[PDB]
């Protein structure tokens, strides 16, 4: 009841798992050396070829 | 196939794929995969009247 950290290899996984996740759709908004990092604005910008 | 007209000088250039013009768009128009070659070639002694 009263000690914390007890717990740690639970919290561990929980956040292992939760940060993951949250640098995967992190990743979204980079470049990768493209104009931009959004679809529409290199679709209305640009023609196909 | 073979398709054959006559064009404008300046325009030549709009006959290719993924082109904008104004031939390009409202008279031929290219598929952006099209395979095949392009001839092209002066008339003036021809096509050109005094």
């Amino acid at each position: 009841s009263s000690t914390a950290s007890a717990l740690g290899k639970l919290q561990d996984v929980v956040n292992q798992n939760a940060q993951a996740l949250n640098t995967l759709v992190k990743q979204l908004s980079s470049n990768f050396g493209a104009i931009s990092s959004v679809l529409n604005d290199i679709l209305s910008r640009l023609d196909p070829p | 196939y073979a398709d054959s007209f006559v064009i404008r000088g300046d325009e030549v250039r709009q006959i290719a794929p993924g082109q904008t013009g104004t031939i390009a768009d409202y008279n031929y128009k290219l598929p952006d995969d099209f395979t095949g070659c392009v001839i092209a070639w002066n008339s003036n002694n021809l096509d050109s009247k005094v």
